[PDB]
RNA sequence: GCUCGUAGUUGAGCAUGGAAUAAUAGAAUAGGACGUUCUAUUUUGUUGGUUUCUAUAGGGACGGUCGGGGGCAUCAGUAUUCAAUUGUCAGAGGUGAAAUUCUUGGAUUUAUUGAAGACUAACUACUGCGAAAGCAUUUGCCAAGGACGUUUUCAUUAAUCAAGAACGAA
């Protein structure tokens, strides 16, 4: 019985998130079509990402719809045969589909934000803590792309997680970082 | 017991110490084919095949210690895969 | 064509069910020849084209 | 892919363990392989951003188990098995705390409070 | 010793006792690598076996393993071997067998463990082809921790077959051609 | 008794069978016609189909499972002992046989009711769960777990463990 109740709760959460994502997608593509009609040309994906971030910052409603319409008229907006006709219409539809895919990717970037919004809605319907600390930031000569590309064993060979321990003394951490930050060793690991 | 058994019949009612089943399998069973459960344990063998083509029934010859009154409606009875033969055989050839 | 008497081993709770059962046995049917018949006993399909229940006595079974 | 880094930062601020962040990013982005995002890489990214966990994840889960067992034993004083598993859990906590102090992941002054 | 690993070892020993009739004291054969590792790491081998088996232990060695121990010329290993009680193998003194092959000749008779031995060896493929033999418990010392190997597939199959025959034995024992006139050749 | 754990140490279906005869096929011995082959006696078998289907340790996380594991309420049932009302009448109990006892003031047996301290018949268990002690009536609540699979910020995390501590016994 508990397994059945858990499955029903999971299904309800999934369909609520689906409804929220479809509502955001259709509202965003409507305001994007209006902004494209006013602008008269194609809109950059950076403006769509900024609009998605603005709609993520403030809770969406009719007042937030008016705010999004004002932001579509803001200073950021001002800063920015027959078979052939059918093919051009199909290309315009494909461009609209690509814009919708970009909006879907933006919503996928805020997918856990949508899950948090759904959790807040569920809490409204109903109505310890893992703590981190700030430390000295060292990238150790590696950007995030090369961290993601490298293997876990290769990264552990480069430097261990216990080397930059949160409470290790600064002398030993500096001594390890000096040896790691050698250009020859970094080049050898990159070749490896 | 065979490793793979397929669901063959559903309990209908007892009849004179035999178990009547509506067939929940598309194919026809072999005569005297053993009838199993999900536990792979034999309850008996197929005694008689009867009924129309759309609605096939079969009666099971119950073994020792297996009583027809002990089973209830909705019980499923299982048969081995090699003990089924296609219904096209009994129909006349074109 | 046949006119046949069936004897039931027990009295039916519902009379009309007998007729319904006869209506279930009309059509193409799976039959095996009995032990007394000289024909080899293999499962065949035999068609009953039309059947009609003339009478039924549930007390006489 | 600086956006990925900013959800790492935000989801570390709001209190998720690196394994939870990993499973969340693998579910959200539709990552094909678990090799691409692991807890280790999230630790490296967090250290690159000046973030580091105060206590380790497994010791945090042991402390969570101990808190649940002590609450149950407070509401049920007659359960001797609860006391036995509480002693076992606290022994595991003491062993991991000694190890993590030894490798300097935990501070030297760190005491488990019962 | 933790309670979970002790419980798992007790369950495996119950499997060995019910199916293969192992009885306390357990008869354990040791190998020469184990003797060397217990010498260097200063591990008390009979105490470790008594802890792992949770019962009385009787320790044995063969000619070939202790012969290789004299070949290593370690006085402490020879002394540690010679505290254990002696069980002879029928092999040539001038040309002794390899310790793995010798310990299999002692243990593996006709594909079964006839003498009910327990093998405590460090060598690995020896342990593989002793997993092929059913009902042979395997123990090894890794990183100063003495570990009993899990139950092999052959032992589980033997136990299942033994329970199956328990269900039907013991007290449950019941105790052409056509007629010549039909096929006729032409005139 | 069990577990944790300090000092120290180590590593890190159509009527059955027998006898004789006939027919058919094979194998032997011996012979003809020109090594081939057929031709006389012995021996070995056999006696057509279809009725239309036709013929490494110690921890952590996640997933799906699982248990007579623990505690607290709750609901029944079973058998004893005691007591109170009937009916009946000379024994009941126990043993190798007796005996101590209860008994016309009614013992034992039967029926009904009340009280008390307990246990959960068969299924059912040397292999299930639990660190041990121990653990099967129903329904709820609480926390904990084993095995399997996928793995881990994963070893100065482990193993032996005097002291000491929790449970049990007492
Ligand atoms: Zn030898």
């Amino acid at each position: 019985e508990k397994r059945k109740i858990k499955e029903q709760i999971k299904a309800e959460k999934e369909t609520a998130l689906q409804k929220k994502k479809t509502k955001k997608l259709n509202k965003l593509t409507d305001i994007l079509e209006q902004l494209t009609k006013e602008y008269g040309a194609e809109i950059n994906a950076d403006m769509v990402k900024k609009i998605t971030d603005t709609l993520l910052k403030n809770d969406f409603k009719e007042e937030e719809w008016d705010n999004v319409v004002a932001e579509l008229f803001n200073e950021e907006f001002y800063q920015q045969r027959k078979k052939s006709k059918k093919e051009e219409k199909l290309q315009k539809k494909k461009e609209k589909r690509k814009v919708n895919e970009l909006v879907e990717n933006a919503l996928e970037q805020n997918k856990l934000a949508l899950i948090e919004e759904v959790e807040k809605e569920e809490e409204e319907r109903k109505s310890l803590k893992f703590r981190y600390r700030e430390v000295s930031p060292e990238s150790f000569g590696l950007t995030a792309r090369e961290i993601f590309a490298a293997d876990d064993t290769d990264l552990n060979e480069f430097i261990g997680l216990k080397k930059f321990a949160p409470y290790r003394s600064k002398e030993l951490r500096a001594k390890d970082k000096r040896k790691v930050m050698k250009a020859r060793r970094l080049r050898e690991w990159r070749k490896k | 017991p065979p490793d793979t058994v397929l669901e063959m019949g559903a309990f209908l009612h007892p009849c004179e110490g035999d178990i009547v089943c509506r067939s929940i399998n598309t194919k026809i069973p072999y005569f005297n084919a053993p009838i199993y459960l999900e536990n792979k344990t034999q309850v008996g063998k197929v005694d008689e095949i009867l009924g129309p083509l759309n609605e096939v029934f079969f009666t099971i010859k119950c073994g020792d210690g297996v009583q027809a009154t002990s089973f209830k409606e909705g019980d499923k009875f299982y048969i081995a895969a090699d003990k089924l033969l296609p219904i096209e055989r009994f129909l006349p050839k074109p | 064509e046949y006119v046949c008497i069936v004897r039931l081993h027990d009295a039916l709770k519902d009379e009309k069910d007998l007729g319904r059962s006869l209506e279930n046995l009309t059509g193409a049917l799976f039959q095996r020849p009995p032990l007394i018949s000289a024909v080899k006993r293999q499962l065949r399909v035999r068609t009953i084209y039309e059947s009609n229940l003339i009478e039924f006595d549930n007390k006489r079974n | 892919s600086e956006s990925v880094i900013e959800q790492i930062v935000k989801y570390a601020r709001k209190g998720l363990t690196p394994s939870q962040i990993g499973v969340l990013l693998r579910d959200a982005h539709g990552v094909t392989q678990a090799r691409v995002i692991t807890g280790n890489k999230i630790m490296r990214i967090l250290k690159s951003n000046g973030l580091a966990p105060e206590i380790p994840e497994d010791l945090y889960y042991l402390i969570k188990k101990a808190v649940s067992v002590r609450k149950h034993l407070e509401r049920n004083r007659k359960d001797k098995d609860a006391k036995f598993r509480l002693i076992l859990i606290e022994s595991r906590i003491h062993r991991l705390a000694r190890y993590y102090r030894t490798v300097a992941v935990l501070p030297p002054n760190w005491k488990y409070e019962s | 010793m933790r309670q979970k690993r002790a419980k798992s070892y007790r369950k495996q020993l119950l499997v060995y006792s019910h199916t293969f009739k192992f009885r306390e004291p357990y008869q354990v054969l040791v190998d020469n690598q184990l003797v060397l590792e217990c010498n260097n790491s200063n591990f008390n081998l009979p105490s470790g076996l008594k802890r792992t088996l949770q019962a009385d232990v009787k320790v044995m060695i063969t000619q070939c393993c202790i012969q290789a121990l004299y070949e290593t010329r370690n006085d402490g290993a020879i002394n540690l071997a010679k505290q254990f009680e002696r069980r002879r193998c029928n092999h040539s003194f001038k040309d002794p067998k390899s310790p793995a092959e010798c310990i299999e000749s002692v243990v593996n008779i006709s594909g079964a463990n006839k003498h009910r031995y327990v093998v405590a060896s460090q060598d690995i493929d020896l342990r593989r082809k002793l997993r092929t033999v059913p009902g042979v418990p395997l123990i090894h010392l890794t990183r100063s921790v003495m570990v009993m190997e899990p139950l092999s597939t052959a032992s589980a199959k033997a136990s299942k077959i033994t329970e199956e025959q328990k269900l039907y034995k013991g007290l449950n024992d019941p105790n052409k051609a056509p007629n010549p006139l039909s096929v006729k050749k032409k005139k």
